[PDB]
RNA sequence: GCCCGUCGCUAGUACCGAUUGAAUGGCUUAGUGAGGCCUCAGGAUUUGCUUAGAGAAGGGGGCAACUCCAUCUCAGAGCGAAGAAUCUGGUCAAACUUGGUCAUUUAGAGGAACUAAAAGUCGUAACAAGGUUUCCGUAGGUGAACCUGCGGAAGGAUCAUUA
RNA sequence: ACCCACUCGGCACCUUACGAGAAAUCAAAGUCUUUGGGUUCUGGGGGGAGUAUGGUCGCAAGGCUGAAACUUAAAGGAAUU
RNA sequence: CAGGACUUUUACUUUGAAAAAAUUAGAGUGUUCAAAGCAGGCGAAAGCUCGAAUAUAUUAGCAUGGAAUAAUGGAAUAGGAC
RNA sequence: CGGUAAUUCCAGCUCCAGUAGCGUAUAUUAAAGUUGUUGCAGUUAAAAAGCUCGUAGUUGAACUUUGGGUCUGGUUGUCCGG
RNA sequence: UAUCUGGUUGAUCCUGCCAGUAGUCAUAUGCUUGUCUCAAAGAUUAAGCCAUGCAUGUCUAAGUAUAAGCAAUUUAUACAGUGAAACUGCGAAUGGCUCAUUAAAUCAGUUAUCGUUUAUUUGAUAGUUCCUUUACUACAUGGAUAUCUGUGGUAAUUCUAGAGCUAAUACAUGCUUAAAAUCUCGACCCUUUGGAAGAGAUGUAUUUAUUAGAUAAAAAAUCAAUGUCUUCGGACUCCUUGAUGAUUCAUAAUAACUUUUCGAAUCGCAUGGCCUUGUGCUGGCGAUGGUUCAUUCAAAUUUCUGCCCUAUCAACUUUCGAUGGUAGGAUAGUGGCCUACCAUGGUUUCAACGGGUAACGGGGAAUAAGGGUUCGAUUCCGGAGAGGGAGCCUGAGAAACGGCUACCA
């Protein structure tokens, strides 16, 4: 099997080093689960000292968060749009972390109304009041905003998924998400 | 190779043991335990090679068997239980009480011990943390975890532990000028005082000692286990105070002292 | 796997074989103490060279030095006991000038015939 | 040893877990998250000042400073971030009551917080192993200047 | 007296070597590739929940939607859960076919050696100024020591010719 | 230009060794069992052999590098009658 | 003491801490002697009691004392020190 | 050594050595200052590169706080055994 | 325990060797061999091949007996004495052997894990499983399957088909449970100094955010929010915070998530205490279990320094990862460990790389003035391997071979 082991690599010289030793199962390494987008499916496997990691072989939905507000919501993952170590696995729709998706968006939106009331892309009394007692609170980065109008928010993952089975991750915000967007116009 | 290793060798045996050489391939390797195996005792050892109640290690089975050796007030049936420094052995026939103190050599020593003593296990502070739900833990370096302790109790500071229900009761804060034992090295089964604690933040403090004829040495901090306030102890130290004669006066004692 | 046991050999030979004045001195021995082998010989000329050795040694270290004051005083002790240093050399430098007479002087041999018991060395081996 | 740019290849560059709220605007703008190494070292005002990222950077990162320390004179730096430490030593041979002259290098990790030339003497500290062959840290750079002050020879 | 080489004889070592020689092992080109593991399916069978109509002789405490009961129990069928063979891609990768390569061995027609034994043959090269003083570098020549150029060295047969 | 006296540097030489050395001899070949100023190179009985082989340098002759098997009680040095 | 503030950097040597036990050197002790072993010894011979030491290993790392020897560094566009 | 007196062969007798052991073979250590750091040789016995330059290596002149004085702890010889 | 002697000559002094001499937990072998104690012993060649037998199994008052077993006799009409079998649990990863591989590998001393896993151990430890709160399994839930009884298959094997029953600490489900405090929501009143009736949520584990995890000292002015006591000038006072050399640490908090882990439907012996006189409510000593944190036995890596000959090995590594960066994947976790994109490094005359080893490393052994030289398959400690190479299952732990799968022999 696949092994993480430094005995069948050269030397700091170049040296071809001998074979001493057969591999070892504390030096085993499995299979890449290289998960897909839909229909969740989550199979464990027995590690070392018992334990389960969870491959994600085919996750749908994830939780993430928006780290300005301080809330996070279970909504669809549709699409990968970029991953910063290779094009292949966003062609392919491969969810690793740090991979860059497109958000069904619509329960972040929902919450937002119920925070503030102001809406994105254009009652009892305690509510109004509440509303008033913040406000100008409600302002956001444009991009966001604009985001919101069409319907699909770019975040990144920020999760294992091959290691949790869990997808998870943050709402894209700032210069980050400037420079992903910035990205994004140069692959096109 | 494959594992946690399962027996001992006799040469590869602690020397403090006292095990002779011969007699047997192999040596009685103490249990997980409260104890590391270098620096325990394991009851075979205790009840066979020490007080000589047994004659085999069937004996001591038998004997451990009827429910009458006690380490630290619990029962214990273990032939291969490592009772280590600060370990009350309690018999119930006989009614003698033993506490595992280091001698001035080296070994373990016989010491004979009263009731009011054998009440309560002195020990030193390995770890100082705040556990689940906040809540504070002090870590035994002879195996406890106490919750809730007293807040300026730290590492290094030895405390008393009542053992019978294992709260504290009293502690020593470890400082310059208190009684202390040396429990690893060279060193190991003198008595001091601390004259002054070296820090080198990096690598092992080293504390230097004095003991009561003058004559200072240096050891490592997790060796040192202060036991009082000097002249003060809080434990009753086995014979010779953990002193450490040259070898020319101990041979003059031995003669000196005949008496046949 | 059992712990080893441990050997020595308790002899000598000599390093040149057919030294002659050497080999009359050693019969000559033999004669007087009733001697079965050489070989007694040599085991009491390594006895003799061990003690020697220590003894170099000790006088090699300062004098009024631990280790000399000591191991020194032992050997000296262990030597009056069996009676081969007398009373008036209690010294360390002395247990150099031993010479191998004085341990055959000592055995349960010699001592029986020098008793009484015995008439001759033979009878009394 | 970064070496200009900073937000400069694929992913973006950001230390873990610190947050730069975009909303209630602060002074610094980002919020950089520096530690002092300790056993008596400083970390450095290019380190805190700075706009370069690093996981193994010893002040700014997440790498820890622990174990053994060495010293040693800089023999290459031409690989990124990294540099080599020549540690000369004497071996004593006991036949001859001599020593031989002895080598071994070190490759030990740059911060971009230093600037780093051949020949400077370098106190590096262990850590965690970073690459295949890298497990230390530069902590010091004790050739300061050479002679950057006075240079020229005319009064 | 001592003594050198050629050619002889008898043994014994190693050397070169035609044989498109042979053998074993280590890498390796191209192509094949068992078995597991992972994975896409597959779905023998195995059961659970549907009230899905029963014959049932109180099929829930007395003709009756049994004063209907996990009721008699199969056509249901829908909905699961478990799941073997088989199977798509991987992955680790033993091995196998034909080559190439390095290493160590191994037959080996022949050839060129050296040592040992030193009553063979031809001389006499060296040791005396050894009967042409020896050596040395080098080149040519010879039956063999060797001889002869050119330069050198006394380890030479000369520490020697003032003015 | 000589002459005398001194002086550094050189090619040597003569007599003594009180030092060396197996001796022949040596002002170094001395200041070494009373053994250490600094350094580079080379040798480890005689043959086999400066051969075989592999490098490498030569147009070539050759050079530099350089074995082993086996063999042998001596080969040698300086002096002696 | 408990905290800064920075300390030219070594080599060398010192004492200390570590260099598992067996082996080695070695203390004690009539295995009948010895090689060995870690035993034993003394009583009223009703129970009591010594023991099971020490010393070595220098290479490397650690600790501290030393400042000869050997090296390195500072003020010469002073951008030097208070 | 042995070719007709063999102290060396083969025996007999005496004798020597080690002795429940002693011999032979092949390694290996001491002997070996015949591997040399301590510690060898190199004019003639084996051995000084044909000669010079020269990077690594090894090695590299002298020079910076020495001198005094004042008390004060010990540690063995002494001056008696107080 | 500082030693030499025979041999180059007619004789001499040397250089030099050869020969002798002594030892060898150094092997072989030749002769001999009475006793006592101690005791190596198929390493060397072939890590060559193996007849036959054995070398790992295991049960206590305390997981499961309707053996149609034995008991048999003065606890059983549920069992209850012993107890084969079988299920379950645990172990079989220790030990034992061997030295083939292996030359910065192993290994030794030394660090490190702020870089991880860890059955067992000894300490710790979980009122929160509920989900609206006028009639509900909890005095206890479900279906299997072994042995067994019967029907067989095969030349055969520690090969197992078919039927019939039947257990659990096996496999599945799944109840209790408070009080308080805190966080999401407001039927209204009364024009402020506003302030609330009552409804939901909160264990742990899991996941990603995010926040707290302070601390070099004292004294202000006031601008935006605007509290509390007002003895209606205005005061404002007693305002939390562990550890390390050092952290994004320990830990706590808000956000949610989750094919929702765990939170005892388990056993033995005791048969004690209040009467609301039920058979009621109770209660003792233990076994097994189970969560996270300890610790212990361990574990992977890991720092610095040190290996034997060889230059008739001087350049080596880098298409197929070599050295470094970035991100991911993978792993128990760190890391070119692997993948993508990028950079061109890394080692070396202070011998890299290659070659050899009749090399496992060390403790140690033989020798024995001082310095050394040679040996260490072998009783202890590491490491490898079970004919050779792979690959895995079970498990806390194996890339296991007295486990399995394949290929080659
Ligand atoms: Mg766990
Ligand atoms: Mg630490
Ligand atoms: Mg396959
Ligand atoms: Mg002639
Ligand atoms: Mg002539
Ligand atoms: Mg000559
Ligand atoms: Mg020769
Ligand atoms: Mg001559
Ligand atoms: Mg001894
Ligand atoms: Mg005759
Ligand atoms: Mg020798
Ligand atoms: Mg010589
Ligand atoms: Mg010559
Ligand atoms: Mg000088
Ligand atoms: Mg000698
Ligand atoms: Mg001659
Ligand atoms: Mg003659
Ligand atoms: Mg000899
Ligand atoms: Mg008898
Ligand atoms: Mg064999
Ligand atoms: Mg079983
Ligand atoms: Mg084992
Ligand atoms: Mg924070
Ligand atoms: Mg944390
Ligand atoms: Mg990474
Ligand atoms: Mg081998
Ligand atoms: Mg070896
Ligand atoms: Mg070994
Ligand atoms: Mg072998
Ligand atoms: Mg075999
Ligand atoms: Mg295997
Ligand atoms: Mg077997
Ligand atoms: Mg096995």
């Amino acid at each position: 099997g696949i092994s993480r082991d430094s005995r069948h690599k050269r030397a700091a010289t170049g040296a071809k080093r001998a074979q001493f030793r057969k591999k070892r199962k504390f030096e085993l390494g499995r299979q890449a689960a290289n998960t897909k987008i839909g229909t969740k499916r989550i199979h464990p496997v027995r590690t070392r000292g018992g334990n389960q990691k969870f491959r994600a072989l085919r996750i749908e939905t994830g939780n993430f968060s928006w780290a300005s507000e301080g809330v996070a919501r279970k909504t669809r993952i549709t699409g990968v749009v970029y991953h910063p170590s290779n094009n292949e696995l966003v062609r392919t729709n491969t969810l690793t972390k740090a991979a860059i998706v497109q958000i069904d968006a619509t329960p972040f939106r929902q919450w937002y109304e119920s925070h503030y009331g102001q809406s994105l892309g254009k009652t009892s009394k305690n509510t109004e009041r509440k509303w008033a007692a913040r406000a100008a609170e409600a302002k956001i980065e444009h991009a966001v905003d604009s985001q919101f109008g069409a319907g699909r928010l770019y975040a990144a993952i920020s999760s294992r998924p091959g290691q949790s089975g869990r997808c998870d991750g943050y709402i894209l915000e700032g210069e980050e998400l400037a420079f992903y967007l910035r990205r994004l116009t140069a692959k096109k | 190779a494959r594992g946690p290793k399962k027996h001992l060798k006799r040469l590869a045996a602690p020397h403090h043991w006292m095990l002779d050489k011969l007699s047997g391939c192999y040596a009685p390797r103490p249990s997980a335990g409260p104890h590391k195996l270098r620096e325990s005792l394991p009851l075979i050892v205790f009840l066979r090679n020490r007080l000589k109640y047994a004659l085999n290690g069937r004996e001591v089975k038998a004997i451990l068997m009827q429910r009458h050796v006690k380490v630290d007030g619990k029962v214990r049936t273990d032939t291969t239980f490592p009772a280590g420094f600060m370990d009350v052995i309690t018999l119930e026939a006989t009614n003698e009480n033993f506490r595992l103190v280091y001698d001035v050599k080296g070994r373990f020593a016989v010491h004979r011990i009263t009731d009011e003593e054998a009440s309560y296990k002195l020990a030193k502070v390995k770890k100082v943390q705040l556990g689940k739900k906040g809540i504070p833990y002090v870590v035994t370096h002879d195996g406890r975890t106490i919750r809730y302790p007293d807040p300026n109790i730290k590492v290094n500071d030895t405390v008393k532990v009542d053992l019978a229900t294992g709260t504290i009761t009293d502690f020593i804060k470890f400082d310059t000028g208190k009684l202390v034992y040396v429990t690893g090295g060279r060193n190991l089964g003198r008595v001091g005082t601390i004259v002054h604690r070296e820090r080198h933040e990096g690598g092992f403090d080293l504390v230097h000692i004095k003991d009561s004829l003058e004559n200072t040495f240096v050891t490592r901090l997790n060796n040192v286990f202060v036991i009082g306030e000097p002249g003060r102890p809080w434990i009753s130290l086995p014979k010779g105070k953990g002193i450490k004669l040259t070898i020319s006066e101990e041979r003059d004692r031995r003669r000196a002292q005949h008496g046949l | 796997p059992r712990a080893p046991r441990t050997y020595s050999k308790t002899y000598s030979t000599p390093k040149r074989p057919y030294e002659s004045a050497r080999l009359d001195a050693e019969l000559k021995l033999a004669g007087e103490y009733g001697l079965k082998n050489k070989r007694e010989i040599y085991r009491i000329s390594f006895q003799l060279s061990k003690i020697r050795r220590a003894a170099r040694d000790l006088l090699t270290r300062d004098e009024k030095d631990p280790k000399r004051l000591f191991e020194g005083n032992a050997l000296i002790r262990r030597l009056v006991r069996i009676g081969v240093l007398s009373e008036d050399k209690k010294k360390l430098d002395y247990v150099l000038a031993l010479k191998v007479e004085d341990f055959l002087e000592r055995r349960l041999q010699t001592q029986v015939y020098k008793l009484g018991l015995a008439k001759s060395v033979h009878h009394a081996r | 040893s970064t070496e200009l740019t900073v937000q400069s290849e694929r992913a973006f560059q950001k230390q873990p877990h610190i947050f730069t709220n975009p909303k209630a605007k602060a002074n610094r703008k980002t919020k950089r998250w520096y530690k002092n190494v300790g056993l008596g070292f400083k970390t450095p005002k290019t380190a805190i000042e700075g706009s370069y990222i690093d996981k193994k950077c010893p002040f700014t990162g997440l790498v820890s400073i622990r174990g053994k320390i060495l010293t040693g004179t800089v023999v290459s730096t031409r690989m990124h971030r990294t540099i080599v430490i020549r540690r000369d030593y004497l071996h004593y041979v006991p036949k001859y009551n001599r020593y031989e002259k002895r080598h071994k290098n070190v490759p030990a990790h740059v911060s971009p917080a230093f600037r780093v030339q051949v020949g400077d003497i370098v106190t590096v500290g262990q850590c965690r192993p970073i690459s295949k062959t890298v497990r230390f840290n530069v902590l010091k750079v004790a050739s300061a200047t050479g002679k950057a002050n006075k240079q020229f020879a005319k009064f």
